Formats: C-alpha cells, sequence, structure tokens
C-alpha cells in the first residue's frame, strides 16, 4: 500500500519530470557552448515544448490512474 | 551530455523489467487469465527487443534531412494490437468488429511509418489518414467496446474504463510528437523526441501492465 494517492504515482512523475529537465538544460547547455545565440534559441524552444508535452503525459497517467 | 543511445539503452531495460515482471506474475496460471498475462510479456518483450536492436544503431535511416527509427515503428506495428487484443479480451468482444478494431489499428500506424519515409510535404496528407483512422478506433474504445464491457462484473469493468482510459489519453499524444518533431516540423530536438517516445512507450506498456496485474490480484486475491 502507498499514500491515498498511491506515493507511487507522483513521486515517480516528480522524478521523471526532474529528469527530462536534467535532459532539457543539457541540451541548452551544449547548444550554448557553440557561442550562437541561435541554436540555444532552438534547444529552449524544444524543451519547452516537450515540457508541454510531458505535463500532457504526467496529467494523462495521473488521470487515468485516479 | 544526453547520449541518444542510452535513452534507448534505459528504455530497453525498462522494457525488459516490465516483461520479467509479467512473467513471473504468470506463474500461477487460470484458464484464461494466462492468456493476459502472455500478452503482457509479448507486449514488453518485442518492445525491448526493437529497444536493444535500435540502442546498437540499426534502423537509423536518412530520410531527406532527418533520422527514420523504423524500428520502433516496427514496434508499435507489432505491439498495438496485442493491446487492443488485451482491451477486446476484458470487454467481451465479438470477431469480426474485432478485426475492426485490429485492422484499423494497422491503418493508423502504417499511415504513421510511410508518412515518416517520405520526404516531401505529401507525407502530411499519408499523416491525415491516421489521423481520420485513429478518430475510428478511439470511437470503438469509448462506443462499442466500452458498451460491450458495461455487461460485465465490476472489477472488469473498472479495470477496462482504466486501461481504456490511460490507452485513449496517451495514444493521442504520440500523433503531437510525430507533427511537432523530426517527421514533421522539427521543434523537438531529436534527443526530446526521442525521450518522450521512449517515455510514452515505458508507460503505456510496462505501467499498462503494472495496472493489469495489481487490478487482477485485488478483484480476485
Ligand atoms: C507501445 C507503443 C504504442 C503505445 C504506440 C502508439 C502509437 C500511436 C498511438 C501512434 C499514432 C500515430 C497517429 C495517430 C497517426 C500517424 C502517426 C502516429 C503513428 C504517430
Amino acid at each position: 500500500i502507498a499514500t491515498g494517492k498511491m506515493g507511487a504515482v507522483f513521486i515517480f512523475v516528480g522524478a521523471l519530470t526532474v529528469l527530462f529537465g536534467a535532459i532539457a538544460y543539457g541540451e541548452v547547455t551544449a547548444a550554448a557552448a557553440t557561442g550562437d545565440a541561435a541554436a540555444v534559441q532552438e534547444a529552449a524552444v524544444s524543451a519547452i515544448l516537450g515540457l508541454i508535452i510531458l505535463l500532457g503525459i504526467n496529467l494523462g497517467l495521473v488521470a487515468a490512474t485516479l | 551530455m544526453v547520449g541518444l543511445t542510452t535513452l534507448f539503452w534505459l528504455g530497453a531495460i525498462g522494457m525488459l523489467v516490465g516483461t520479467l515482471a509479467f512473467a513471473w506474475a504468470g506463474r500461477d496460471a487460470g484458464s484464461g487469465e494466462r492468456r493476459y498475462y502472455v500478452t503482457l510479456v509479448g507486449i514488453s518483450g518485442i518492445a525491448a527487443v526493437a529497444y536493444v536492436v535500435m540502442a546498437l544503431g540499426v534502423g537509423w535511416v536518412p530520410v531527406a534531412e532527418r533520422t527514420v527509427f523504423a524500428p520502433r515503428y516496427i514496434d508499435w506495428i507489432l505491439t498495438t494490437p496485442l493491446i487492443v487484443y488485451f482491451l477486446g479480451l476484458l470487454a467481451g468482444l465479438d470477431s469480426r468488429e474485432f478485426g475492426i478494431v485490429i485492422t484499423l489499428n494497422t491503418v493508423v500506424m502504417l499511415a504513421g511509418f510511410a508518412g515518416a519515409m517520405v520526404p516531401g510535404i505529401e507525407r502530411y496528407a499519408l499523416f491525415g489518414m491516421g489521423a481520420v483512422a485513429f478518430l475510428g478506433l478511439v470511437y470503438y474504445l469509448v462506443g462499442p467496446m466500452t458498451e460491450s464491457a458495461s455487461q460485465r462484473s465490476s472489477g472488469i469493468k473498472s479495470l477496462y474504463v482504466r486501461l481504456r482510459n490511460l490507452t485513449v489519453i496517451l495514444w493521442a499524444i504520440y500523433p503531437f510528437i510525430w507533427l511537432l518533431g523530426p517527421p514533421g516540423v522539427a521543434l523537438l530536438t531529436p534527443t526530446v523526441d526521442v525521450a518522450l517516445i521512449v517515455y510514452l512507450d515505458l508507460v503505456t506498456k510496462v505501467g499498462f501492465g503494472f495496472i493489469a496485474l495489481d487490478a487482477a490480484a485485488t478483484l480476485r486475491a
């Protein structure tokens, strides 16, 4: 037995959200190392779109599980 | 500091953990209950196979300016009919309309693969087809199959609405990854696209099966 909301689904979506944040910030730093601003700009829009999609995924998971 | 190698490898080992769990949960077989577990292990096993072959380097296809991970499309076309088979098992589906289910699913999947392999703006029409076909499947999942599952026990009805909810919600995210990624308006870097689809596959298969295992154990402890 876990939390009323299953102490696994919220901690799980949180840990994997922060993992995706690490992914995106690594891409951002890598593209910024080139000194080209248009590379970061790209990495940033892709990170933002991917985090919105991750919002969608987590919300679907929490809607189906509860 | 991401490694497109390592995302595929993590997906592979996660699918393999799911395979082992779903196979060990099939030790105490049942009348028909065994086939649910063999379906779960087949799903996650073919998923793991595709992810391991992709983790090496095969299937990375150059289709005009972009990379097409054809083995994951093989994975989809082979493992999504197993999921709709599980859902039909739960809802108590017929056989012909079951064929309608699986044919529509394969239409969507074939359209997606072909569109990924086309370099021109032609592919979008292809994608459109899948979209159309997808909106059929969804209805069958929420209409006929739900009405079929309504004439069933309490626990099986609850498990079906749970799984059909997760499916209907998360399957509708894949088209947006296709459009907003390399197959379309390359707005998502290959790393972000790959990680998103890896997470989607991981849950919609292994967590799908985990929820199914838990539901079965609870309903007939
Ligand atoms: C484990 C594999 C899963 C859950 C695969 C799901 C895939 C989809 C729901 C894909 C949908 C697509 C369309 C609706 C149109 C064509 C493009 C696709 C294949 C991304």
